[PDB]
RNA sequence: GGCCGGGAACUCAAAGGAGACUGCCAGUGAUAAACUGGAGGAAGGUGGGGAUGACGUCAAGUCAUCAUGGCCCUUACGACCAGGGCUACACACGUGCUACAAUGGCGCAUACAAAGAGAAGCGACCUCGCGAGAGCAAGCGGACCUCAUAAAGUGCGUCGUAGUCCGGAUUGGAGUCUGCAACUCGACUCCAUGAAGUCGGAAUCGCUAGUAAUCGUGGAUCAGAAUGCCACGGUGAAUACGU
């Protein structure tokens, strides 16, 4: 894909791991049950300070090699073409074509 | 096929009859793979004609099976546009395959409350021709009888 | 001494033991009529030991595993062939005869790719 | 007593990691137990091998997963000792408890 | 929608932005983008141009309105008819 | 069988009778005959008049009737006044709950109209 | 309570072997290739299923996976942000799901599977709530723990052919959870409502056996979001004279 998109996701996982523990801290006090509404009020209107950014659901699984945003696979890295090129090959360890 | 190469099937007989034919006649009935309930429908069928009748569910089964059974068909065939009817004979197992198929489809149209009771009243109605499935038969007769000029 | 047997039908595995007895069949630690509400079960099960007409002078003792209820009585059935068997070898010829010894090999086919089922194929239009 | 479970995507490097292992440990003087084979995992794929379109065209792969667990009863402390020693070739996950 | 346990939702800067208007007087308008944030009872009488994705609509909020969000009095497709 | 202002039938069971009241289902007949205690397989035909005086009662205690009728008259009319997205899609009469309008969309749009 | 002591017989697990080869018998055949039948055997003539796609055709599809000739833009055809749209709606078509019921709807009680996944994860037990769920909190990197009671079936009772105790669209009220954030535009729960639909014109599709038909279960993608896709088992048919 474009450059800019794999820039926009390396900045997006630095910010998420730069405020993990705060937005940790944040969401535990919300979610608290035992606490005083005055309390929450003061924890939601902190919450929307940070930027967007740092929320781990804004970053998209992409291929480590070329960007494409579908067809990811987990186990691999890749997507749908890369995996099966690789694999042709013989770079991927176990892993062959299945039949039964 | 253009092969001619299957053969024929097993079946099992019926469980508490010991009968091939009527297990057929269940297979028949059956609908989605739910044997059971064919089974079940069938044999309290054949009990309450049993009991309406007295001879027994065996050969009563059998009396209505001579008088659905046909005994010479139709085949088309094209020539110029139209079709010859010729009629040919019927082997024996299809003209049981033909009158259980007959029976069953004239029991599944009718307006009583239980598949059972319709399958005995229609069953015993044809063990002395008045049914729907008698007239088919008779139909057909009557139309391989018109078009016998043609029958080698 | 006990007569074993093994059989197996479709997912389905049954071990079997036969000794000299009154009659008496358990499955399970059930018995044959409380397992099996199913009356072809029953006949299945009771065909072989009916065949060669040693009902009441045997005693049974049989297990099953997997599959559903005819898998399982498919199974029990090649397994008390196949005791029979072990226990008396002049009958061999004359459960041959009958198919019961024979071991049913029918699975069930695979999914494929492309296709709703093993062997349907989706609606398919001209234009 | 041990526990040790060895891991592999072949079974012949296993195999033969195994028959070290147990033929280590016995000429120390320790007991054995195994090798018992757990079962096998199959983790299967499935992807389109089309750039674009044609959704019907796909292959599939498998991966197999060989594990395999040995018992060591009545330890030496030299038994221990030379069963770390040993080097086990590359390719094989291997876990020792006690 | 929006857990009991949570509250409702609003926006810091725009919440700012209407108690410095409420304790000066009815001023001019405000121009807002967020459609996100309920409305509450402090908002009553002040007009508020909501954006709609091209331009800014004015909405004038009543005791009615107590409740729902901005965005609902903000349509963004523009359908006349067919033929 | 002369409850809230309508005629119930006599030779159903209580409480598949008892739904045909506007503002009553299965789960609420159920729950008003358990305050009552009255057999759920009993017909409207065998009842007493001390019976049917309970029923009465304990329906009494919900809202039924014209009283839900007026109560959702008002609250479509509020959704109506207010301009909101909701109001318009009642006054267009399109779907309301963000179902798919290229297709389908018939039971709140009618028959078809053709060009 | 295989619960304990115990046993390596049995199911099972996973490594290594045997086995099926027209091998034997009879008949036809041109003594050939081969064909029809029979014995033994778990399996008989390619036992069943999958992988495996010759030389080429359609200037077939893909410059938006990627790579690349030539052309084109460079304070913009490059870059950042917020809000909106891809979800519209007089209409036409393709692929599906759910029905129009008594071989059924509802209530109570009780049997029998396979395959698979789990650490920013799966989450028991106990308490609260009618419910989605909430609180506390073991065990598990797993033949050990969790997901996770299989459903159709069976026995008993009711409904007795009615737009119904069939059908579950639309709409009102009150909530839960994920997520900075559910208006546009999420899934799910409870109460109330109760639309068309009584088997479908001209036409048209799939299937030869553990197949069609029907009933449940799991996975990838994934914070949340399957009636789609890819897999797994239960029950289990009719017919093939012929070209
Ligand atoms: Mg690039
Ligand atoms: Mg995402
Ligand atoms: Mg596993
Ligand atoms: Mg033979
Ligand atoms: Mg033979
Ligand atoms: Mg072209
Ligand atoms: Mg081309
Ligand atoms: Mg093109
Ligand atoms: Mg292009
Ligand atoms: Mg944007
Ligand atoms: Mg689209
Ligand atoms: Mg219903
Ligand atoms: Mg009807
Ligand atoms: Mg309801
Ligand atoms: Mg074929
Ligand atoms: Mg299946």
């Amino acid at each position: 894909a474009k450059q800019s998109m794999k820039a926009r996701e390396v900045k997006r996982v630095a910010l998420a791991d730069k405020y993990f523990a705060k937005r940790a801290e944040l969401k535990a006090i919300i979610s608290d049950v035992n606490a005083s509404d005055e309390d929450r009020w003061n924890a939601v209107l902190k919450l929307q300070t940070l930027p967007r950014d740092s929320s781990p659901s804004r970053q998209r699984n992409r291929c480590r090699q070329t960007g494409r945003p579908h067809g990811f696979l987990r186990k691999f890295g890749l997507s749908r073409i890369k995996v099966r090129e690789a694999a042709m090959r013989g770079e991927i360890p176990g892993l062959k074509k299945a039949s039964w | 096929p253009r092969r001619r190469v299957i053969g024929q099937r097993k079946i099992l007989p019926d469980p508490k009859f010991g009968s091939e034919l009527l297990a057929k006649f269940v297979n028949i009935l059956m609908v989605d793979g739910k044997k059971s309930t064919a089974e079940s429908i069938v044999y309290s069928a054949l009990e309450t004609l049993a009991q309406r009748s007295g001879k027994s569910e065996l050969e009563a089964f059998e009396v209505a099976l001579e008088n659905v059974r046909p005994t010479v068909e139709v085949k088309s065939r094209r020539v110029g546009g139209s079709t010859y009817q010729v009629p040919v004979e019927v082997r024996p197992v299809r003209r049981n395959a033909l009158a259980m198929r007959w029976i069953v489809e004239a029991a599944r149209k009718r307006g009583d409350k239980s598949m059972a009771l319709r399958l005995a009243n229609e069953l015993s109605d044809a063990a002395e021709n008045k049914g729907t499935a008698v007239k088919k038969r008779e139909d057909v007769h009557r139309m391989a009888e018109a078009n016998k000029a043609f029958a080698h | 001494n006990q007569y074993y047997g093994t059989g197996r039908r479709k997912s389905s595995a049954a071990r079997v033991f036969i000794k000299p007895g009154n009659g008496k069949i358990v499955i399970n630690q059930r018995s044959l009529e409380q397992y099996f509400g199913r009356e072809t079960a029953r006949m299945v099960v009771r065909q072989p030991l009916e065949l060669v007409d040693m009902v009441e002078k045997l005693d049974l003792y049989i297990t099953v595993k997997g599959g559903g209820i005819s898998g399982q009585a498919g199974a029990i059935r090649h397994g008390i062939t196949r005791a029979l068997m072990e226990y008396d070898e002049s009958l061999r010829s004359e459960l041959r005869k009958a198919g019961f010894v024979t071991r049913d090999a029918r699975q069930v086919e695979r999914k494929k790719v492309g296709l709703r089922k093993a062997r349907r194929r989706p609606q398919f239009s001209k234009r | 007593r041990i526990r040790i479970r060895l891991k592999a995507f072949d079974h012949r490097l296993i195999d033969q990691a195994t028959a070290e292992i147990v033929e280590t440990a016995k000429r120390t003087g320790a007991q054995v137990r195994g090798p018992i084979p757990l079962p096998t995992r199959k983790e299967r794929f499935t992807v389109l091998i089309s750039p674009h379109v044609n959704k019907d065209a796909r292959d599939q792969y498998e991966i197999r997963t060989h594990l395999r667990l040995v018992d060591i009863v009545e330890p030496t402390e030299k038994t221990v000792d030379a069963l770390m020693r040993l080097d086990l070739a590359a390719g094989v996950d291997v876990q020792i408890s006690l | 929608p929006r857990s009991l346990k949570k509250g409702p939702f609003i926006d810091l800067h725009l919440l700012k932005k209407v108690e410095k208007a409420v304790e000066s007087g009815d001023k001019k308008p405000l121009r807002t983008w967020s459609r996100r944030s309920t409305i509450f009872p402090n908002m009553i009488g002040l007009t508020i141009a909501v954006h709609n994705g091209r331009q800014h609509v004015p909405v004038f909020v009543t005791d009615e309105m107590v409740g729902h969000k901005l965005g609902e009095f903000a349509p963004t497709r523009t359908y006349r008819g067919h033929a | 069988a002369r409850i809230a202002g309508i005629n119930i039938p006599d030779h159903k069971h209580a409480v598949i009778a008892l739904t045909s009241i506007y503002g009553v289902g299965k789960t609420r007949s159920k729950a008003i005959l358990a305050a009552a205690g009255i057999a759920e397989d009993v017909k409207i035909s065998e009842l007493s008049e001390g019976q049917i005086d309970t029923l009465r009662d304990e329906v009494a205690k919900f809202v039924v009737e014209g009283d839900l009728r007026r109560e959702i008259s008002m609250s479509i009319k509020r959704l109506m006044d207010l301009g909101c997205y909701r109001g318009l899609r009642h006054r267009r009469g399109l779907p309301v709950r963000g179902q798919r309008t290229k297709t389908n969309a018939r039971t709140r749009k009618g028959p078809r109209k053709p060009i």
